[PDB]
RNA sequence: UAUCCGGUAAAGCGAAUGAUUAGAGGUCUUGGGGCCGAAACGAUCUCAACCUAUUCUCAAACUUUAAAUGGGUAAGAAGCC
RNA sequence: GAAACCUCCCGUGGAGCAGAAGGGCAAAAGCUCGCUUGAUCUUGAUUUUCAGUACGAAUACAGACCGUGAAAGCGGGGCCU
RNA sequence: GUCUACGGCCAUACCACCCUGAACGCGCCCGAUCUCGUCUGAUCUCGGAAGCUAAGCAGGGUCGGGCCUGGUUAGUACUUGGAUGGGAGACCGCCUGGGAAUACCGGGUGCUGUAGGCUU
RNA sequence: GCUUCCGUAGUGCAGCGGCUAGCACGUUAGGCUCAUAAUCUAAAGGUCCUUGGUUCGAAACCAUCCGGGGGCACCA
């Protein structure tokens, strides 16, 4: 036996955290200091552009808050890189690259920024700021929400962040956690970082696996084998692919009909219907032990 | 000994109890609450006789010692040693002060004295549970129990079983009804709000 | 005597109810406040910078001024003699709206509805309120039957 | 006919407690490293005990979580010194189990005069494909209520693998 | 008339903290006076600290609740569109 | 061994936050790390005992210069009294 | 109908056990070369896809515990104002108005916003 | 009244929370001496005043009660 923690005066005594707490998805800590707007703005949207690595996708949204609940202002997954050229490879780094460049594009030709603040086309490597223009309206500005992750040297979320500002968000960072940060010198070397981007890390992986073993390989990178992605058709194919979101980052829905409007779910059970199950559980009871 | 009870009877301060900051309490005179023969079942002492209380005031646990082991004596010379069952219900936790002289008035806060339990209007100070055939000896025994209290008291034979909270005309019907378990010195009730292994552990 | 401290006696004052304890929520940070909104103040025992003095748990007054994460208002407090209209700087946190301008609002919003309607009909219509009348004398039916006899319970002693 | 119920070897858990301080403590420490090839951590107190000679924040203890096949194969030495055989007491009621041997040199460490003679302490913590679930950042919970291991589980498991010999008692 | 503030009376402690009464069922788990035994968790119970539902009495410096009396606000031209 | 060290599970805070007590706090306001000196300079306004005078303490701000972090922000002494 | 990401209210949402998950998901999972940090790729980070609903998660159930909301308790305890009311007092009764909390007994066991999917 | 001190074999006492309650004066051996005086060491030596409580474990720490004893209580 053991003297029993979980009692009823446990219970009662027992406060529930919030939901997604419970569900473990929110830092409320970290979002008290992220979301709320200074009071002598008074009405103004406070923009974050929220990163989420999942096993298969990457989502980078904009959002601003409001007292019913934030309503997304725009949003980007990495599936969305079929329609634009990279069939396989859609959670890496340079997929996290392009879908915050996606993000970007679309948000800027969805207000009407296309023009204006073309950001970095030409992909360098290095440090980049976008500088308000005046005359014109003026740069967006939003700030980054990792979440739940980590943020060390070198995370996809820090390549989405370096996607919008490449797309021409003007976002406030630092290249301290950028891939290819010295930790012992302390410099930016640059160019790391556009390997990083452009995805030679995958691809001399692929090259040293393809001369090491064919097994390890297949097991490795299946569906790159399948597509024919070859190591030297990675980088022009992520220029293609980054040509093609700044060609056409709108997006189209889809027409969604002709559904039967069935019920997967199981109906929830009535009290008549508790009742009788109770009331014939015992009665089943009564008839089995009249019997012997 | 002490100060007489004249002065310590009304119910004058606050409920003044032993707890972190009131410390050096001497302890009380009455130390068993209850005796007789206390290892018995319900189902054979359902007499419930009461001594209630008529007033708002303060009763001292040497008066309890006192009333306690007179009413042990009476019961003992009625029904037997083991043929009934008295609880004291006032356990004294008010401790009362005192301010000995030799200054005077200066700086006057006493020191505890003793315990004395307050006492409400309506409130039962002893119980005897035993057969319905010692009806006069418990009346008899609180009666002489009366005598070591101040104020004015009551005996009541209440329609209660024993020591339960349950009706004595409507007792026997829920037990045969399984609805409540004669549980020691007391009743056991059963809800229709438990699992379902419970019932399946009852009625079997 | 007592001492003149701060929070003297403030043990359920500034304290949270119960099982309501942990995180503050986030829409209670993010209210709006313009200038002359009328606002109760209630302390909460969490946020500890910007908290008020006791003596403004449950007053009420009005917003002159909007900080960044702070909003200064103008309550009312009865210094002995007199009713002082004073300037207090009271964090968000301790801070919700007074739904005693809404009612009124919603009322001015009425009559105005109802002054535009039947102004050019020619009729009057009532618009002050007016307070509990007498009953308005009716019938009180019975479908044949007589009223129950009440009858004053015997006494029988409970304990 | 279970996909992946497979009950493997989460953990192994070595440490040897010499006790006070100093050389004994960083020489249990090479003997920890000559047997698995890792720098072990050690283990300080608690709070002061005058009757153990031990005092707050010193240094008592040295211990070293071995994971996979390496673990394997030092369970392997371990099981091969205590001849496969184990008791009912000796498992627990979460499912892992361990054993403790007053001699290194069993397990094929050569013996040193200088580096004397230590006994040492193995935990083994089993597992499932499915507990980084108890211990990942995020979306933390707990591993179901038929899906933990149980000690019926743990004892058949032992069986099937090492041909358990586990005496009752 | 609407809108907030309380933690006092009362009540509760089969809810937390502190005190505190007695039965019932369970080798959680040891130990002392003990009895049959060289001993045994082998049968009998005991108390110190154990558990499970019960039961009796409380708290100015305890409280899930929680009044009556009170305390601020608004009942317009210094307001709306 | 009841307390040395390792592991699993339960664990609403029943621990800790320098002290007396109260309140407050669980991916903190606690422990361990990495960097630091917002414990810097200069005008006012306000609260607290109050006569609405000081002193002490505190509250939002304003101008600079900074620290930290990827940023949101936080900090111009101590979680508040 | 339902899921994912971010949520508002913060147990009608939690906790214990059992059953069901088609598709998109979400994860479990396979490894450590690159970025990264550990005694240990267990955690974190990175590169993926051979299996899987076993687990999380979603839905349902328990004469479930808890929680929310009602009746009883009870016009009871208490309480504003009043009397040349009673009583040696303690306290109690009336007029006048308000008015609880246990135990006990019923019902329920998450709604909703934004963006994007699946059941074409 | 207040501040206290001590309750431990027949006796004076001692006892760093973990001892077989050191040990001496008595009672009873026994060794030794030519026999005796002192001994140098052993046995039958403890209602830790009493109750209650924390700790694994109490004379040792805390609270009450019960017995012996020390000192202060000023001006009109
Ligand atoms: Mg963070
Ligand atoms: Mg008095
Ligand atoms: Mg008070
Ligand atoms: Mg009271
Ligand atoms: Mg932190
Ligand atoms: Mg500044
Ligand atoms: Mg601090
Ligand atoms: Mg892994
Ligand atoms: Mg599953
Ligand atoms: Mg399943
Ligand atoms: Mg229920």
């Amino acid at each position: 036996f053991v003297k029993v923690v979980k009692n009823k005066a446990y219970f009662k005594r027992y406060q529930v955290k919030f939901r997604r707490r419970r569900e473990g998805k929110t830092d409320y800590y970290a979002r008290k200091r992220l979301v709320i707007q200074d009071k002598n703005k008074y009405n103004t949207p406070k923009y974050r552009m929220i990163v989420r690595v999942t096993n298969r996708d990457i989502i980078c949204q904009i959002a601003y808050a409001r007292i019913e609940g934030d309503m997304i202002v725009c949003a980007a997954y990495a599936h969305e890189l079929p329609k634009y050229g990279v069939k396989v490879g859609l959670t890496n780094y340079a997929a996290a690259y392009c879908t915050g460049l996606l993000l970007a594009r679309r948000l800027l030709n969805r207000f009407g920024m296309d023009k204006i603040y073309e950001g970095q086309v030409e992909v360098t490597g290095d440090e980049y700021n976008v500088e308000s223009i005046d005359g014109q309206p003026g740069a967006f500005t939003c700030y980054l929400d990792a979440g739940l992750a980590r943020t060390t040297t070198g995370n996809k979320v820090f390549g989405a962040l370096k996607g919008a500002v490449d797309g021409g968000l003007s976002i406030p960072h630092s290249t301290k956690r950028f891939p290819g940060y010295d930790s012992e010198s302390k410099e930016f070397n640059a160019e790391v970082h556009r390997k990083h981007i452009m995805g030679q890390n995958v691809a001399d992986y692929m090259r040293y696996l393809m001369e090491e073993d064919e097994d390890a390989y297949k097991k490795q990178f299946s569906q790159y084998i399948k597509n024919n992605v070859t190591p030297d058709m990675m980088e022009e194919m992520y220029k293609k692919a980054h040509a093609a979101i700044r060609e056409n980052p709108v997006y189209e829905k889809k027409p969604k009909r002709e559904v039967k409007k069935k019920r997967w779910n199981r109906p929830k059970m009535s009290l008549a219907q508790k009742k009788d199950r109770v009331a014939q559980k015992k009665a089943s009871f009564l008839r089995a032990q009249e019997r012997a | 000994g002490r100060r007489p009870a004249r002065c310590y009877r009304y119910c004058k301060n606050k409920p003044y109890p032993k707890s972190r900051f009131c410390r050096g309490v001497p302890d009380a005179k009455i130390r068993i609450f209850d005796l007789g023969r206390k290892k018995a079942k319900v189902d054979e002492f359902p007499l419930c006789g009461h001594m209630v209380s008529d007033e708002y005031e303060q009763l001292s646990s040497e008066a309890l010692e006192a009333a306690r082991i007179c009413a042990n004596k009476y019961m003992v010379k009625s029904c037997g040693k083991d043929g009934f069952h008295i609880r004291v219900r006032l356990h004294p936790f008010h401790v009362i002060r005192i301010n000995k002289m030799l200054t005077g008035m200066r700086g006057a806060f006493g020191k505890p004295q003793g315990t004395v339990a307050r006492v409400h209007i309506g409130q039962v100070i002893m119980s005897i549970r035993t057969k319905l055939q010692n009806k006069e000896h418990v009346v008899e025994a609180l009666r002489r129990a009366k005598f070591k209290f101040p104020g004015r008291q009551k005996i009541h034979i209440s329609k209660k079983w024993g020591f339960t909270k349950f009706n004595a005309d409507e007792f026997e019907d829920m037990v045969a009804e399984k609805r409540l378990i004669p549980d020691g010195c007391g009743v056991k009730y059963i809800p229709n709000r438990g699992p379902l292994d419970k019932w399946r552990a009852l009625h079997s | 005597t007592n001492t003149k401290g701060k929070r003297r006696g403030t043990r359920y004052m500034f304290s949270r109810p119960f099982r309501k304890h942990g995180v503050v929520p986030l829409a209670t940070y993010m209210r709006i406040y313009k200038k002359g909104d009328i606002v109760d103040i209630k302390g909460m025992g969490t946020v500890q910078k910007g908290m008020p003095h006791k003596c403004y748990h449950g007053k009420t007054g009005r917003v002159y001024n909007v900080t960044q994460h702070a909003v200064g208002i103008v309550v009312n407090k009865q210094v002995k003699g007199k009713i002082l209209a004073k300037r207090i700087n009271v964090r968000i946190e301790h801070i919700k709206h007074s739904k005693s301008r809404d009612s009124f609002l919603k009322r001015v919003k009425e009559n105005d509805q109802k002054k535009k309607e039947a102004k050019e009909k020619g009729t009057w219509v009532q618009l002050k309120r007016q307070p509990a009348p007498p009953r308005e004398a009716h019938f009180v039916r019975t479908n044949g039957k007589e009223p129950e006899l009440l009858e004053p319970i015997p006494y029988e002693f409970m304990a | 006919e279970n996909p992946m119920r497979e009950l493997r070897i989460r953990k192994l858990c070595l440490n040897i407690c010499v006790g006070e301080s100093g050389d004994r403590l960083t020489r249990a420490a090479k003997v920890l490293e000559q047997l698995t090839g890792q720098t072990p951590v050690f283990s300080k107190a608690r709070y002061t005990v005058r009757s153990f000679g031990i005092r707050r924040n010193e240094k008592i203890a040295v211990h070293c979580t071995v994971r996979g096949a390496k673990a394997e194969e030092i369970l392997e030495k371990g099981l091969k010194v205590r001849e496969y055989e184990l008791r009912k007491n000796n498992f627990s009621d979460t499912g892992n189990f361990g054993f403790g041997i007053q001699e290194h040199i069993d397990l094929g460490i050569k013996y040193d005069p200088s580096i004397g003679i230590y006994g040492l302490d193995f935990y083994v913590v089993l597992g499932r494909p499915g507990f980084s679930i108890a211990d990942k950042k995020r979306r933390t919970g707990c591993i179901g209520a038929k899906h933990r291991i149980s000690k019926e589980e743990a004892m058949r498991w032992f069986q099937q693998k090492y041909d358990g010999i586990i005496l009752p008692g």
